[PDB]
């Protein structure tokens, strides 16, 4: 039993989940807790930032896709 | 046809590279005595060449081949080294070290210059592809 | 504690005598 | 406001950055000041506080390396380092708050 | 591991430290009558040898061992030395003091030029990694 | 062989050239012999125009069918 | 995720070059402390293990006598490489990353 | 070919 | 072989060459449609 | 607060 | 083996008598 | 032709 | 010729000798 919602949720949730990593280990990076590195930190950024550009993409290209739909007329 | 200046300067760079490394080589044995087999370390250098096959009008440069340096064998007396001659004659090699530092030089500054060709090509290469857009 | 650490209380002055 | 709570924690290390940098530059140009003893701040602490209450920071003083008649306690070469490192953190600091606000202004780009 | 250019300077460096370590070494000892068991100091040598890693094209330079000169030793007269032959002759070391300093320049003259080779290709090998940005 | 055919052969074309240049960064960074670090940073460059030259193939191609699909009829 | 799959190479890369300069700037650091060992590691087996650390310890040259066996000459030029490569890591790694940008920004 | 280029990782593997 | 300055150029004209033919069929349907939502 | 920055107050001095 | 390699194994310590033990 | 590059061509030959 | 200028025929090989 698929779900385009719940395909969405878990979509939403990992982009979610990969940005609050990143978050976090530039938090503990900043504090000052040993065993973290500054090309890790920056690394993981860049990727959560790929990941957003990613999900940005696709609701543009959904959004127009039902836009399109939705002007046509019957 | 600006892709060919790719090939043009990348073997312009390892040309470069393939003489700066033997100038290297032959500057860091100036001192040397003794080869692997025994026979007095010989300078060495490059040649140069057009890189057009039969029917190219111009091309890069390439380095055909690996010569030994034509020059006398520096002659040292010292006839209590264990490498010796039939008169104590040692050789050593016959490196010009005015002539390695300028080599050395020349490369690296042959080197940037294509570098930045390949610099320019690329950002035109991007402009071109950004045409009518 | 370590020389270069951190602390709370200011170092005791510092005085170089002749004689003792 | 949202918006401040998810930059708060950039901003505040940033600005905390900047008033131990402003520290450690008052250590630099007192090197030479008898009876000066070198004042400097905790960092993790700092924020820790400066995030679970709410916004003085607390001036301890750096143990001395080795005794000087005129009283003064500024190491030259510890305060260069930390000072060199604490500038490295800053432009840390600054690089993620960017990248934060810049996501967020590319999330709005229609 | 190391960059070609890299490891042939480097080779360099290291085989000029040990002949300067040698150098030092032999003019310490110009004066020693007995070693640690009994034997007078022997002048050492370093010998230099083209680490020619592929077939006779390029190669730094590395040291096989460090060898004892076959010299005649100094022979001083001085019966009364626990040391002396049954002629009385007690033996110094064959260390030369021109030599020694003279290689002792020498030495430092091709550190020299290798730390500047480095130097020299250092900034062009920053400058290659901007190419591909 | 068709158009379709073209443009997955010009895509496999694109792909086999980027992997080819990770490929050659790989083995230079893994230390391997003979691999030269101008020729990794000149495939990279060609890997990175030829990328940049399919992007815009296929934005100029979006367009036309995005024309093409407006048409009233 | 199939992104950590494409860049798990350089990013592992990366930080192994960074350990492997924390490592020589420790041996320059002590280079006077008598009885201290020069320590390494060795690049590409450490890279496929983390892909699919452990010191050993660099060969003498020459011998002191307060049992200090780094030596300047080696370390410096392995230094030197280590930064080189280390920019070459990140050139590298920022080339992918901005491909995969362009991809996407339209 | 014969001889390695000087930015190329050290011939002896 | 082929170079960016002449790949660029033809997909470029082709791209204003299929405009054009879409934008004049484009008026030509309209004025037939016209023409026959007339009422005699 | 200070004094004398560098050679009068990094020499051994009689009390006072 | 070479001067510069790697190896799992510690130098052994670096004594200088004066005189023959 | 070309020939060596450098110290070696431009430095006085030989006669012959 | 003028210097900078292009020409149709190849410049003739230069040489420099030590003795005439």
């Amino acid at each position: 039993t698929v779900s385009f919602a719940g395909q969405l949720h878990a979509a939403l949730d990992r982009i979610s989940d990969r940005q609050a990593a990143a978050r976090v280990q530039a938090e503990k990076f900043t504090l000052g807790e040993p065993g973290i590195a500054l090309n890790d930190v920056m690394a993981d950024m860049q990727k959560a930032s790929v990941s957003m550009q990613m999900g940005i993409q696709v609701r543009n290209k959904l959004v127009a896709a039902y836009q399109e739909v939705m002007s046509m007329q019957v | 046809a600006l892709l060919n200046i790719f090939d043009i300067a990348g073997s312009a760079l390892a040309a470069q590279s393939k003489r700066l490394n033997v100038a290297a080589s032959n500057l860091a044995n100036a001192d040397s005595v003794t080869g692997p087999d025994g026979q007095p370390y010989r300078a060495k250098q490059v040649v140069f060449q057009v890189d057009a096959a039969p029917g190219q009008a111009t091309g890069g440069v390439k380095v055909a081949s690996v010569i030994e340096s034509q020059a006398p064998e520096k002659l040292v007396y010292e006839p209590g080294n264990p490498l010796a001659d039939a008169n104590g004659y040692v050789k050593m090699p016959n490196v010009d070290v005015v002539g390695e530092m300028v080599n050395t030089m020349s490369a690296s500054r042959s080197y940037q210059a294509n570098i930045e060709v390949l610099n320019t090509v690329k950002s035109m290469m991007l402009k071109t592809l950004t045409l009518g857009q | 504690g370590v020389p270069g650490a951190l602390s709370n209380q200011p170092a005791p002055p510092n005085e170089a005598p002749i004689a003792t | 406001d949202r918006l401040d709570a998810a930059l708060r924690f950039q901003q505040e290390a940033l600005n905390l950055r900047a008033q131990r940098q402003e520290i450690l530059a008052a250590n630099i140009a007192n090197a030479d000041t008898p009876g000066y003893q070198a004042r400097d701040i905790d960092f993790a602490s700092e924020l820790k506080k400066v995030m679970v209450r709410g916004r003085a920071v607390d001036l301890l003083y750096r143990v001395p390396d080795q005794p000087s008649l005129d009283g003064n306690t500024v190491d030259m070469d510890r305060e260069r380092t930390q000072f060199a490192d604490n500038s490295l953190k800053y432009q840390m600091g600054l690089t993620v708050l960017g990248s934060q606000l810049k996501g967020m202004m590319n999330v709005l780009q229609g």
